[PDB]
């Protein structure tokens, strides 16, 4: 998704 | 402002990281599901888990409990005893990714904020029941943090753009900081001091926002950083603010003038997570560093 990392 | 290494390794991507109050150890928790817990002045890993397989992005210790507490995208809170290494509570608490945990101070609640846009508070004295969800934001709850001056009170930093600061036992915030921040509101933060009513946030806008909280104006506007600002915080006792990027910088401004003292590529890759204890450590793409000023 958005923040995925 | 003397800045000393002190402890670098190198690790899976750390998305959390917390200082022990009492002893020089530091928590990470990594992207792979690992926690690692290190003496920084010896060097040697005190304790070590695999936690999960997925991302572990919030991880505090709970130092009056012998405990660290983790949230990961397994959806879950789980709760370790760092002495003995077993796991004494394993529950999933949203129904999505925890982004950030905080502690209270002299109570047991412990909140969760999660990209069900929720933030949730636990109480670990009532078996860990659910006691109150704080609904409202529109997008990711990123970041949450108690007010150290009055842990009755605690915000939360949104996706969506705000800032929601709450009162412990009320279903509506106290107030909703529009922040300008259009990217989102990535990390939320209290200045400690009675002296100044005083938030600060970081944002994919590539802006630092420091906040009066009680008029809710824009006290000053940090910039600098040429990608997203993962985080950015008060100092507890030397006058300064400490960011970090994606840009893999950290960045020490000073706190009276908000302008940049020193610009530090520690060499790691882009920066996620921040903590203070004059130590400062902060956990990026390829591991963590432990940092003395003074």
């Amino acid at each position: 998704k958005e923040k995925s990392d | 402002l003397d800045i000393k290494k002190t402890f670098s390794n190198r690790s899976d991507r750390v998305k959390g990281i917390d200082f022990h109050p009492t002893e020089p150890w530091v928590l990470t928790t990594l992207y792979s599901g690992r926690v690692e817990i290190w003496n920084y002045e010896t060097q040697v890993e005190v304790r070590s888990i695999q936690v999960t397989e997925t991302p572990v992005r919030a991880g505090k210790f709970i130092a009056r409990k012998n405990w660290i507490i983790v949230g990961s995208d397994d959806f879950r809170i789980r709760v370790f005893n760092y002495n003995t290494g077993e796991k004494v509570v394993d529950f999933e608490a949203h129904p999505d990714y925890i982004r950030s945990i905080a502690v209270h101070p002299t109570k047991p609640y412990v909140l969760s904020g999660s990209d069900d846009l929720t933030v949730k508070l636990w109480n670990w004295e009532n078996n860990w029941a659910l006691e109150q969800t704080f609904e409202g934001h529109e997008h990711f709850v990123m970041c949450v943090a108690f007010n150290p001056k009055d842990p009755s009170t605690f915000a939360s930093g949104c996706l969506d753009r705000t800032v929601k600061v709450w009162s412990l036992g009320q279903s509506t915030p106290n107030f909703t900081l529009t922040t300008g921040q259009e990217r989102g509101v990535n990390y939320v933060d209290y200045y400690p001091l009675p002296d100044k009513p005083y938030m600060i946030t970081a944002s994919d806008d590539l802006t630092i926002k420091i906040w009066d909280y009680q008029t809710k104006s824009c006290v000053a506007t940090l910039e600098g950083h040429m990608s997203n600002v993962s985080f950015a915080v008060f100092h507890p006792t030397l006058p300064i603010i400490i960011s970090g990027s994606e840009d893999g910088t950290l960045k020490i401004w000073n706190s009276s003038t908000y302008k940049v003292e020193k610009t530090l590529n520690v060499g790691l890759e882009r920066s996620w997570c921040i903590a203070t204890h004059n130590y400062i450590a902060s956990g990026f793409d390829n591991g963590f560093t432990v940092l003395s000023l003074g």
